[PDB]
């Protein structure tokens, strides 16, 4: 409530998980990679596209 | 004659890679080629290996 309406910063309150290494059961972790030596700009173009 | 690894450069594929210095082949093939090579002395003048 206090900080969602706050222009100066992004503030995320949260209760730490008991075992953080597990993340969330619904969660997925993906790695988009530059496999042809196409460069940072191309990889982030792809990131934003995806 | 032996060639020398100087340092690394960033090839256009983004991978760090090597930089070598050596004589071009025509000037390091035969014992008469070593006469072509000039050092320079404390005075700024070129002196041949011969």
């Amino acid at each position: 409530g206090r900080y969602a309406g706050y222009k100066d910063a992004l503030v995320i309150p949260f209760n730490p998980p008991s075992i953080p290494e597990l993340g969330t059961a619904a969660g997925f972790d993906f790695e988009l990679t530059d496999n042809a030596g196409l460069g940072h700009d191309a990889l982030m173009a792809a990131r934003n596209q995806l | 004659w032996a060639s020398k690894y100087v340092n690394n450069f960033l090839d256009t594929d983004g991978r760090i890679k090597k930089v070598y210095v050596q004589s071009d082949a025509p000037f390091r093939m035969t014992p008469e080629d070593m006469n072509i090579w000039y050092v320079r002395n404390g005075s700024g003048g070129m002196v041949p290996f011969s």
